[PDB]
This record gives C-alpha cells, sequence and structure tokens, in this order.
C-alpha cells in the first residue's frame, strides 16, 4: 500500500539502479579511480559525492551511477 | 643628442606593444582553458590496448 | 595481493637449530642484496633460485619468516598452488603479472611456497595430467631464467 | 650618436620576445582545440563488393553491413578483405590501413635483445655447423639443394636432455639477421579467450608471409605438441585444435617458403605422432650433455671473468665434472665466486673450483636421470 503514488514515486522515482561492478585501483595525484566491469568493459572512472577518499579499496564491488558511470 | 629621441620613441612603442602582446595572451588563455577543462570534465573514459601508430 | 606490507616481524635468533642454514641462505641472496659492489668486483652472476626441501615440519616457514624481516626489501608471497585458474592458462597470466609485479620494485624477494603444487613431475597420458599445471609450471620457468630473464631479485623456494 | 640606439633596442627586443612566447604557449594549446574534436572510425574487413559502388566489408565489430567509399579513394585498390577505415557514424569507407599488427606480435618480436657470439655457444660446435646447416644454409643457396634434387629443410626441432641449455643455441642463432628472427615461448601463445589460442598461430605464419627472410623459433614446444587428448579436459579439445592448426599452417596447401621454424623440446616421448611426419619434423638435432672437451670448453667460456691465481687445474676440475649438465659449469663458476666471497679472499684459488665441483657434484643427486628418447 505504501508505494501508490509518493512511496513508489519515492522507491522508483528516487533512486537509480546503478549496476555494481569490480574496481582495479586509484590513481595517485588525484581520486584518479578505475571503473571495471567484468562483462561489459572498463573505464577510467570515479566515485560519487557521498563516499570518502579512505575507502577507495582497490579490488572492491560496488555499483557506479548509472548514467554519471560514477561509482 | 639628436637620434636619442627616434630610439626612445621606439622604445616606447615596442613596450606599448609588449603590452598589448601580454594582454592579448592573457585573453587567449582563457578561451583555451575553458575548453580544455571542460574536455577535463570527462573522466568517465574508455580502458583499451593500444594497437600501432603508422606514418600517416 | 602477494606484496607483503604486514612487515613479518621474525628475529634470526627466534630460529632454532639452523644458524647453519640461515648463513649459507642470507649470503645468498642478503649479500648481493646489501653488498652489490662485492659481488661486482670479483665478477660472477648473483646466485639465483633458493629451493629448500625437508620433513613436514622441518623449518621452512620459519626460514622465510627470518628473511622478510632481515632484509630492506619487498618480499613476495605466493602459495604453490594459489597460482592457478579454470580458465585455460589463466594460471600463466597470474604468474606473469607476479614477475612483473616483483620487478615493480627492483629490491625485492619471491617466494613460491610448497612449490611442489607447479613443479609435479610431467607424465605421459591422453586423457589427463594437469596440462594447465604443466603450462603454469613452464610460464614460471620461463619467468625465472633463460630467454629475457633479469638480475635484480631473488626467490626462495620452499617444496616439501 | 648611435650608442643610444643600442640601449633602446634592448627593450625592443625583450618587448617581441615576451609576446613571441605568449603567441608560442598560446597556438601550442589552441592546437589541442581543434585536434580533439574529430572522431575515429571503425575498421573492417572487406568480404566482396556487390555493385560498382556496393561492397560487402565486416567491421572489427560483428556483422557486417554493405556501404560505400569517397569517390577518390580508387576503389580497385580496395582489396577484397582488405583492412580500412569506415565512416565510424556513417560507415563508409574513408581510408585504407595495412594489415594488422597483433599487438603480441610486437611484444613477442622486438623482446629479444641477445646478441650471443658463437665462440660463447660450445660444446656443440658438429651440432653448430648442421643447425647453420639447417636453417641459414638453406638461405645462402637453396638452388644447391634444388640441384640435388630435395627441397630444403622445413623445420628443425632441438633435442636435449632437460638443463641441456638448447635455448642458447637459438638465442645465438639469433646473431643472423638480429631482426629477421622470430622466437616465442609455445606457452604464452595460449589464453582462455574464445579462440585466439589458434590466432596467435595464425598471426606468426602471417607476420612470417610478411618478412620472407626470417625464421620462428618456438621453445617448450613440448607444451603445445603433446600426444593426444582422451577426452580429458575442455583446453586439450583447444589446445589439440592449437596444434593442430599449427600442423596445418606448416605445410597446408601452403609453403612458408623462405622461413623456417626451429622448435626444441625436452621429452621427445610425448611429443604427438603427426609432428614427428616428415612434413612437419623436417630433421631432429640431439643436444646431448657436454663432453669432457666439451665441458672443458663450457668452463673456459663462463671463465672470463674470474679472479685468481696462476694455478687454477681446470683440467682436474673436468676430469671431476663428470655427467653434468651444460648450465651446471656457469653454477661452479658462480659458486666459486660465492666460496671466495667466504673469507673475503679477493682472488680465486684453485681450490674454490675444486669445492665448488664437489657440492655441486653432491647436490644433484636429488635427480631422475632420464635423458630422452627420440621416437
Amino acid at each position: 500500500d505504501l508505494v501508490s503514488d509518493k512511496q513508489m514515486m519515492q522507491e522508483e522515482q528516487p533512486l537509480q539502479v546503478a549496476r555494481c561492478t569490480k574496481i582495479i585501483n586509484p590513481n595517485t595525484e588525484d581520486a584518479k579511480y578505475v571503473i571495471n566491469v567484468k562483462q561489459i568493459a572498463k573505464f577510467v572512472v570515479g566515485l560519487g559525492d557521498k563516499v570518502s577518499p579512505t575507502d577507495i579499496e582497490e579490488g572492491m564491488r560496488v555499483g557506479v551511477d548509472r548514467n554519471k558511470y560514477q561509482i | 643628442a639628436s637620434r636619442i629621441l627616434d630610439n626612445e620613441i621606439r622604445i616606447l612603442k615596442e613596450d606599448v606593444q609588449r603590452t598589448t602582446l601580454e594582454l592579448d595572451s592573457f585573453k587567449e588563455k582563457i578561451k583555451e582553458n575553458q575548453e580544455k577543462i571542460k574536455l577535463n570534465k570527462q573522466l568517465p573514459y574508455l580502458v583499451g590496448n593500444i594497437v600501432e601508430i603508422l606514418e600517416m | 595481493a602477494m606484496e607483503v606490507d604486514e612487515k613479518p616481524t621474525e628475529d634470526y635468533s627466534d630460529i632454532g637449530g639452523l644458524e647453519k642454514q640461515i648463513q649459507e641462505l642470507v649470503e645468498a641472496i642478503v649479500l648481493p642484496m646489501t653488498h652489490k659492489e662485492r659481488f661486482q668486483t670479483i665478477g660472477i652472476r648473483p646466485p639465483k633460485g633458493v629451493l629448500l626441501y625437508g620433513p613436514p615440519g622441518t623449518g621452512k616457514t620459519l626460514m622465510a619468516r627470518a628473511c622478510a624481516a632481515q632484509t630492506n626489501a619487498t618480499f613476495l608471497k605466493l602459495a604453490g598452488p594459489q597460482l592457478v585458474q579454470m580458465f585455460i592458462g589463466d594460471g600463466a597470466k597470474l604468474v606473469r603479472d607476479a614477475f612483473q609485479l616483483a620487478k615493480e620494485k627492483a629490491p625485492c624477494i619471491i617466494f613460491i611456497d610448497e612449490i611442489d603444487a607447479i613443479g609435479t613431475k610431467r607424465f605421459d597420458s591422453e586423457v589427463s595430467g594437469d596440462r594447465e599445471v604443466q603450462r603454469t609450471m613452464l610460464e614460471l620457468l620461463n619467468q625465472l631464467d633463460g630467454f629475457s630473464s633479469d638480475e635484480r631479485i631473488k626467490v626462495i623456494a620452499a617444496t616439501n | 650618436k648611435l650608442l643610444q640606439h643600442r640601449e633602446l633596442e634592448s627593450r625592443s627586443r625583450k618587448v617581441k620576445e615576451e609576446l613571441r612566447s605568449a603567441k608560442k604557449d598560446y597556438t601550442k594549446t589552441e592546437d589541442d582545440l581543434k585536434s580533439l574534436q574529430s572522431v575515429g572510425q571503425i575498421i573492417g574487413e572487406v568480404l566482396r563488393p556487390l555493385d560498382d559502388e556496393r561492397l560487402i566489408v565486416k567491421a572489427s565489430s560483428g556483422p557486417r553491413y554493405v556501404v560505400g567509399c569517397r569517390s577518390k579513394v580508387d576503389k580497385e585498390k580496395l582489396t577484397s578483405g582488405t583492412r580500412v577505415v569506415l565512416d565510424m557514424t556513417t560507415l563508409t569507407i574513408m581510408r585504407a590501413l595495412p594489415r594488422e599488427v597483433d599487438p603480441v606480435v610486437y611484444n613477442m618480436l622486438h623482446e629479444d635483445p641477445g646478441n650471443i657470439s658463437y665462440s660463447a655457444v660450445g660444446g656443440l660446435s658438429d651440432q653448430i655447423r648442421e643447425l647453420r646447416e639447417s636453417i641459414e644454409l638453406p638461405l645462402m643457396n637453396p638452388e644447391l639443394f634444388i640441384r640435388v634434387g630435395i627441397k630444403p629443410p622445413k623445420g628443425v626441432l632441438l633435442y636435449g636432455p632437460p638443463g641441456t641449455g638448447k635455448t642458447l643455441l637459438a638465442r645465438a642463432i639469433a646473431s643472423n639477421i638480429d631482426a629477421n628472427f622470430l622466437k616465442v615461448v609455445s606457452s604464452a601463445i595460449i589464453d582462455k579467450y574464445i579462440g585466439e589460442s589458434a590466432r596467435l598461430i595464425r598471426e606468426m605464419f602471417n607476420y612470417a608471409r610478411e618478412h620472407q627472410p626470417c625464421i620462428i623459433f618456438m621453445d617448450e614446444i613440448d607444451a603445445i605438441g603433446g600426444r593426444r587428448f582422451s577426452e580429458g579436459t575442455s583446453a586439450d579439445r583447444e589446445i589439440q585444435r592449437t596444434l593442430m592448426e599449427l600442423l596445418n599452417q606448416l605445410d597446408g596447401f601452403d609453403q612458408l617458403g623462405k622461413v623456417k621454424m626451429i622448435m626444441a623440446t625436452n621429452r621427445p616421448d610425448v611429443l604427438d605422432p603427426a609432428l614427428l611426419r616428415p612434413g612437419r619434423l623436417d630433421r631432429k638435432i640431439e643436444i646431448p650433455l657436454p663432453n669432457e672437451q666439451s665441458r672443458m670448453e663450457i668452463l673456459k667460456i663462463h671463465g672470463a671473468g674470474i679472479a685468481k691465481h696462476g694455478e687454477i687445474d681446470y683440467e682436474a676440475v673436468v676430469k671431476l665434472a663428470e655427467g653434468f649438465n651444460g648450465a651446471d659449469l656457469r653454477n661452479i663458476c658462480t659458486e666459486a665466486g660465492m666460496s671466495a666471497i667466504r673469507a673475503e679472499r679477493d682472488y680465486v684459488i684453485h681450490e674454490d673450483f675444486m669445492k665448488a665441483v664437489r657440492k655441486l657434484n653432491e647436490a644433484k643427486k636429488l635427480e631422475s636421470s632420464a635423458t630422452y628418447s627420440a621416437d
């Protein structure tokens, strides 16, 4: 019942799929994180505004912005 | 001291031209930077191999 | 993951009853690793490859942990069976990347423990025989010395 | 006086230089402004043209459409199977490029800087001459063999007990062209991809056909060769397929002329029955363990940079060196220094080699002692 007009428009409109992938390692001198997909493609990407830079684990499973292609 | 005036005028003209050249360079750098950084806003990219570099 | 970064703390005296082995091995790795000019003057290729065998608990992990804390370099920790994969030749790539990462820091030692995993004697059979495992063994052999080898690091191997 | 003009010109020169440097610095960046405004083109391999302008080519991606080319690209120059760029957005022919380069090909092409000289090689002087007649004699005057009445050697594989050092033979043979040589470990050519295992071999023979005078040596040939596959593994199918593809490309409806391949393997008994046939394996030259004279020659080769005293009796060591392997002599020479490194004795005494030989003779007690079998 919750998702009828608002919750569905909140459980659906608010969030994104943010498909999960695997990280390789970041590059020094900057954020310079590397995006890699097991079955899609590798790519130079970056994390999102809602993550810390101490936790940039190299080889970490995480999802990136479905559009921005940013974790 | 007769030819000193012509040399001073030439030096002043050269300094004025140098000031204008410096201003033109400063103005032109902004346009190049606005595009270089605008392109640098594209961290999302592709990672691949290198095949060859011909002479074309 | 083969990058030793925890600095395993072990003392030479903490090794029980193997001072002769310590003298024999350290001078075979440490000396070329801490005094290059000594070998450069006399003239010889630095010894390459240390293989330790013996009883199940005769002590090889102790020697490896002592060597790790002894030298002022980066030691490479590789597990014997660890370097394999279901993919065709994926172990070859895992061993080549191992050798490359080891070349990353010229001062470094790579230890392939339980070398019997890849050191299995080749067999003659049609059906099976661990062709992939033999391929990994051959890749390790090629990366070790021969065609386009390197004299920058020393590898300590432990086989039971 | 004109002395005042020189002082004033020092400011005009600086004004001009300050403008020229700024203009050059700005142009350097502005060049990238127009450089990064283009787009790349997809690359495909043509199948055939259907119309005077209609051609069918499969791009490097997959399903191939039919498109045209520029009205001045010399359509006839578009070979049936040519590699050219397409109008990536439009998917039309724009410009053609030579065949592929298989970056793995380069990786295995200019990665051998070995400069071994035949003097260094030893123990196989008769074998050195045979191998020369095996590979370089053919490129020297194949008309000689033709007048003989037989074709030149196709491919020779090197037989030698483990630790024989045959690889050194090939490293030295690389001293005949240094650019017309091919050496692949025959074990990095394997991959878990769909079919690239055969792709490596295909690229090998292609790059070889590209440059006529050149040889391809593939050490560790005993790995990809094998005996056969009894339906045991899921790679043996693909591995056996790769082996057969090399077999086919060897003498399959086409002769790779002006180029012969020499391979080496420690276990000639695990060789597939086909690879030993006259079409694939031309002749088998076996490198045995060094003889007494061969052992002395090897010791002398390795005995170059030894600071010793004039009492080094290599004859005693040579008589002591029984059944030693080829690399073994180098190991003894190295251990000589290690013994000399002990006690910090700068010179090398004849006793150092006498103790190194004894240590080596006792270290190898755990061996197998199974040389080879050429069947």
